[PDB]
RNA sequence: GAAUUGGCUGUAAAGAUGCGGCCUACCCGUAGCAGGACGAAAAGACCCCGUGGAGCUUUACUAUAGUCUGGCAUUGGGAU
RNA sequence: GUAGGGGAGCGUUCAGUCCGCGGAGAAGCCAUACCGGAAGGAGUGGUGGAGCCGACUGAAGUGCGGAUGCCGGCAUGAGUAACGAUAAAAGAAGUGAGAAUCUUCUUCGCCGUAAGGACAAGGGUUCCUGGGGAAGGGUCGUCCGCCCAGGGAAAGUCGG
RNA sequence: GGUCAAGAUAGUAAGGGUCCACGGUGGAUGCCCUGGCGCUGGAGCCGAUGAAGGACGCGAUUACCUGCGAAAAGCCCCGACGAGCUGGAGAUACGCUUUGACUCGGGGAUGUCCGAAUGGGGAAACCCACCUCGUAAGAGGUAUCCGCAAGGAUGGGAACUCAGGGAACUGAAACAUCUCAGUACCUGAAGGAGAAGAAAGAGAAUUCGAUUCCGUUAGUAGCGGCGAGCGAACCCGGAUCAGCCCAAUCAAGCCGAAGUGGCUGGAAAGCUACACCUCAGAAGGUGAGAGUCCUGUAGGCGAACGAGAGGUCGUUGUUCGUGAAACGAUGACUGAAUCCGCGCGGACCACCGCGCAAGGCUAAAUACUCCCAGUGACCGAUAGCGCAUAGUACCGUGAGGGAAAGGUGAAAAGAACCCCGGGAGGGGAGUGAAAGAGAACCUGAAACCGUGGACUUACAAGCAGUCAUGGCACCUUAUGCGUGUUAUGGCGUGCCUAUUGAAGCAUGAGCCGGCGACUUAGACCUGACGUGCGAGCUUAAGUUGAAAAACGGAGGCGGAGCGAAAGCGAGUCCGAAUAGGGCGGCAUUAGUACGUCGGGCUAGACUCGAAACCAGGUGAGCUAAGCAUGACCAGGUUGAAA
């Protein structure tokens, strides 16, 4: 009933797409088995967080 | 679809004869009719090969392999070819068989 | 709501039927041409 | 026997299509927009450029009676005591000659001047 | 239709983002609002036009089912 | 210079004739700064994998931007609105390539003149067993009313 | 050169733009044929010994088609072919076959159930019986309609033919008669054809001689709100041609002439150097483009069995609308002669002339295309039928409607084996000319989605362009006459239709592809140009040849005008002769046939679009009612008659 009036060009979608871009995890080393996961997180390899908590 | 019945998929030559190669690959080469199929116009010559390899998922010791098999021809051939090359025969006759017909181009025997 | 189709074996049978599309002869008339439209099947085995 | 329309459209559209280069979107892609955008294009061209001879002609002027104004005459005068001269039928492009040379529009000036008073 | 799609005032087929002059205005979004885009929807159902249509009506025209009526046919006899 | 009249022509298909070209690559397709008064036509390059220019004449289903025109494909709206009843879920355990969604356990909430049960009509293997995971399932899926195979239906007395 | 000050000036791209490069999506285009289309010709009915069309079955494995049929992808006899075969089928297993399989022709033999269906019922393919035969298994009979009997019919068929019945839109620029048109539709009957036919005629010559068909007469004679419009027949030219009975060669098939070497190539049939056949160079196949490589072709042969009356009234037909309306035809009522007789000749009479009604049969010339063949200035995947097979999927209660549809390679050699992954999918390897063919397998356009690069863009008002100058980058029609991009300046109101007037806040349209609209027909009419003959010019149907065209003078147009006509004539008309209309002479104006084009007329007539109108059918499984027959209304309140 509020239809839109015009097509929308390739470059005006194209622009208000421009905020979509994805924020790559910033991860960080695991000082216990030594591969990498995610701050205040469980390492899901090794289960190691401070010392040792899920099965792993 | 067609399919090599063109002709009146009669066959120039027999299931025992022997035979060379008209153009094609192996020209000249010789071999003795392992199968005639004449409404597919097919022939199966020992000479002419192909080397193929069998799928098998498990199957026959599943232990994939490949082999020695038969190359399939057309009419490019020619039937039982006596003075040392392929030449092109079509009269008949009857000799020791009155139940049958004979050929040749310039010889008799075949 | 309910809907134009109840679907009924003695009924679709009664009318329409092969015997029924036989009794007239519009009916035949119904039959043959649709014969020779190809085969439009009647409804017996519809 | 018939004749479809094969190979013919196609030949012709991308001919259109061709021209148009810095053709922002779909002028310069869908055809029927193109080919469109080139009938106003058309105008543009042919009038513009009837008109690029008015454009260079206001220039010329414009520099001719700059460097006028700054020996003490202006266009009106300049061009007044030049064909005063029957000597100067220099006329055009003469701007160029007020722009490079110095001097030489100096003398024309002074020259001019002679023609008047 | 494609858009790179502001404001006032004026001009234009008489209600301008797209013409003029003047103002304004960095780029791109998100949540919201419905003033404008004469916003979408349905070849206006109002009105008029068409020697267009159809339903109805009657003391418009014309036919007709139906019905009444004279003669002829089945269909005959005698008194008067 | 609008309707309208007149003149020259360009291109496409088929056809007859002429010249021919092609696996050391045809038509078509793609790029291009050249030629021609225009419709147009060449040159070289790149694709392609069988056919095809040119001249002369003849015959047309012969030239598209529009017809809310026809078929098809692909955009916009936009990662938007929605995911189909406000009867809620929760943890453990299992399996698996992968589980919020399948399995089991323990709870929790919902119907209970029903949201239980049994038939009719209609549907037609949807039942059971064993497999499967493309699509169908509004997410997922190891699961199913989905896909594959095999089984299953028994009447002197019930209904005809 | 260090810090203050005042100036100017670059760059960053969140994202955008243009160009380029490379993919993806898609399926246009080119190529192709496994499919269509209509021309000409051929052939042409099947069914009570069971049709057409189906149901269910048959196979080692069977879901679709094909083929059959409880003897089931078949069975037996004869003929041909002579190594293969075991259906589409890709596929394993079992086998069959020279004691001639398969396949091809040719007869028989079996043939479930349904359907004209026909023992009886029935919602087709199902449910129930009876009488014989008898050893069950299993065979046989049981419809009505004609008849002593034998025997015949009930059904089906695309179009064609006759008949019973019989529309409207439309045209008349409205509408009643008219037109549409006896068209469409329904119905009945039948065959390969039908109809029609052997003068109570046509017709004006005391001509003709059955019918039908074509040309022609002829848009004539005529009919008509004398409007729109409708429209003969005789003669003549051809196709083919008969009149008789009665009542007192082509199908299986077989036979067939004539090339090698070298070369490019993956591969040759191409090139080349030499050679050969040809009552055979038409054609397709073979790794590419073919006489001599295969099948074929010209030519040659070829079988047991198989085919070849009158009136009146109401009306109507033909050119015949009530018109002066004859004649045929009937619904009703009437219903004469018969041989010095009887009907006709367009009211009617005489004369004159043709002709014998009230009984039947009767090849051929003709029409059509379900089917088969051959061809094509016919299509080639949005074409051509709708279908490159499907009346299927799919839509509808139904009558009914109704799709898109194609491509590896020359050959499956169709990709073992390795690697990432559950897989899908990809990357190697290998095959192959090519995997730039890999099974989402010919080319692969455009929209549309991305990835990389170049120059660019974050104080700018914009139909997206156009012009001009500068910057940067690139040099294969290409160092300039440049190509790409860009910064700034100047200029600048989308296209189409519809209009007095459109940037319009008027129409249309998301984008690209493909489909898509001024034709065709007639011996029509009238013009322009062109050709051939020319005071003459042409043929039509048809006949005969038919890699070809000739023949065919029936007819048409010139050749004389004038009039209402009879008629007359270089004159004719109106009128009692002089006035005029038309016209020949001209001062001089030749045609006809064919072709292309400009128009006109009749048909859809440039393409698309109606509301409506008519005919035949399908629907009461929704809803409006009827009918027959069943089922249903917890519980509580109130408390009538008697
Ligand atoms: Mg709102
Ligand atoms: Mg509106
Ligand atoms: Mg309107
Ligand atoms: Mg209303
Ligand atoms: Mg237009
Ligand atoms: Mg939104
Ligand atoms: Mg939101
Ligand atoms: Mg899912
Ligand atoms: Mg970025
Ligand atoms: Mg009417
Ligand atoms: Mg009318
Ligand atoms: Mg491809």
């Amino acid at each position: 009933h509020p239809v839109p009036k015009k097509k929308t060009s390739k470059s005006k979608r194209d622009m208000r797409r421009s905020h979509h871009a994805l924020t790559a995890p910033n991860l960080t080393e695991c000082p216990q088995c030594h591969g990498k996961k995610l701050s205040h997180h469980i390492c899901p390899n090794c289960g190691y967080y401070d010392g040792r908590q899920v099965l792993a | 679809p067609s399919a090599g019945s063109h002709h009146n998929d009669k066959l120039h030559f027999k299931k025992g004869d022997t035979v060379i190669v008209l153009s094609g690959k192996h020209k000249g080469q010789t071999g003795k009719v392992l199968l005639a199929l004449p409404r597919d116009q097919k022939v199966v010559v020992e000479g002419v090969n192909v080397i193929t390899k069998n799928v098998k998922p498990s199957m026959t010791n599943p232990q994939g392999g490949q082999e020695q098999r038969e190359l399939a021809l057309h009419a490019s051939k020619v039937a039982l070819v006596d003075p040392e090359t392929g030449k092109a025969t079509r009269v008949r006759k009857q000799i020791v068989d009155g139940k049958k017909v004979r050929v040749a181009v310039a010889s008799g025997k075949t | 709501m309910k809907r134009t189709y109840q679907p009924n074996n003695r009924k679709r049978a009664k009318t329409h039927g092969f015997r029924a599309r036989m009794k007239t002869k519009s009916g035949r008339n119904i039959l043959a041409r649709r014969r020779a439209k190809g085969r439009h099947q009647l409804t017996v085995s519809d | 026997p018939r004749a479809k329309t094969g190979i013919v459209r196609r030949r012709r559209h991308k001919k259109v299509l061709k021209r148009a280069k810095g053709f922002w979107g779909s002028r310069s892609k869908q055809y029927r927009n193109a080919f469109q955008t080139l009938l106003n294009a058309a105008t543009y061209e042919y009038r513009d450029r009837r008109n690029k001879k008015r454009d260079f002609r206001r220039l010329w002027i414009q520099r001719i009676n700059a460097g006028a104004r700054l020996h003490g005459m202006n266009y009106s005068t300049f061009i007044n005591g030049l064909k005063r001269a029957n000597i100067d039928l220099n006329r055009k492009v003469l701007a160029d000659i007020a722009a490079r040379e110095p001097e030489a529009f100096k003398a024309l000036v002074d020259a001019s001047r002679n023609a008047r008073q």
